[PDB]
């Protein structure tokens, strides 16, 4: 879908869940 | 899952229970994909060692839920089977080769705040994010520890593994099909998918477009947590041909 | 202990 992987109560808000920060932080490229 | 910690709500929309009617029980994880398909490991539906090969009418899908034993009324959705795709060339004999299946839903579900789908990785962003060391997130209502269930549903995050290392984790022969996922016995910590996760997602949230993508499916490992042995998940993308023609065909 | 599920989705 045009919208899939955005999640109605955090992306779609900008609110972030509580370990988003731990994947981002590995993506180290 | 072992050494998780429950999912906030709504954290993952796309985690779909597979239920079986009779007994009335968990059997797998799974996650939706569109509002008429549902994607799963094949060994979830198919596993003759066990003498398991379910039917349609055998099963249910439940999306949007949190509590794993609790009738989640007005929030959970419960939907039947249309049609069950296994993949032609999945090697339940030997290894749990291409450990794919495709259920199609008997009508669509609709989304809300509780269920939403994942999106499919396209080549480039699978070529980024499937690196050693990045970390994907599994979720599931499977078992606490190896040798016990949550309330709710329990989510992980855990990074991949170089390919070496984990075909030298094991005696089972490792495909291009499969990736690996855990922490090393140095690393000091922990975490697993466990007996009743399977089939559910490892997904990995894009920094380029910040969508969260399923690159893997909780396919298989030898017992749950064990120091020197990872997870091992089936490669979304490299069957994603596949997944395109049942979805174009029918 | 599954929560009965309405007779329904059995049906
Ligand atoms: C699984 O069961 C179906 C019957 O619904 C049968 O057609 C199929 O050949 C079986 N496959 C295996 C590997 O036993
Ligand atoms: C990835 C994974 C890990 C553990 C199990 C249970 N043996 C299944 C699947
Ligand atoms: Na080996
Ligand atoms: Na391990």
């Amino acid at each position: 879908e045009a919208d899939c992987g955005l999640r109605p109560l955090f992306e779609k808000k900008s609110l972030e869940d509580k370990t988003e920060r731990e994947l981002l932080e590995s993506y180290i490229d | 899952i072992v050494e998780g910690s429950d999912a906030e709500i709504g954290m993952s929309p796309w985690q779909v229970m597979l239920f079986r009617k009779s007994p009335q029980e968990l059997l797998c994880g799974a996650s939706l994909i569109s509002d008429r398909w549902v994607l799963t490991a094949a060994h979830c539906l198919l596993y003759p060692p066990w003498d398991k090969n379910f039917t349609e009418n055998d099963l249910l899908v439940r999306i949007g839920k949190h509590s794993r034993t609790r009738y989640e009324r007005n929030i959970e959705k419960i939907s039947m089977l249309e049609k069950i795709y296994i993949h032609p060339r999945y090697n339940w004999r030997e290894n749990l080769d291409r450990d794919i299946a495709l259920m199609k839903l008997k009508k669509p579900v609709a989304f809300s705040d509780y269920i939403h789908p994942v999106c499919l990785p396209d080549r480039e962003t699978a070529a980024s994010l499937l690196q050693a060391g990045y970390k994907g997130r599994v979720t599931g209502w499977g078992n606490l520890k190896e040798t016990g269930q949550p309330s709710v549903l329990q989510v992980v995050n855990l990074p991949i593994v170089e390919r070496p290392v984990c075909k030298d984790s094991t005696r089972i022969r490792i495909t291009d099909n499969m990736f690996c996922a855990g922490y090393k016995p140095d690393e000091g910590k922990r975490g697993d998918a466990c007996e009743g996760d399977s089939g559910g997602p490892f997904v990995m949230k894009s920094p380029f477009n910040n969508r969260w993508y399923q690159m893997g499916i909780v396919s298989w490992g030898e017992g749950c947590d064990r120091d020197g042995k990872y997870g091992f998940y089936t490669h979304v993308f490299r069957l994603k041909k596949w997944i395109q023609k049942v979805i174009d065909q029918f | 202990d599954f929560e009965e599920i309405p007779e329904e989705y059995l049906q």
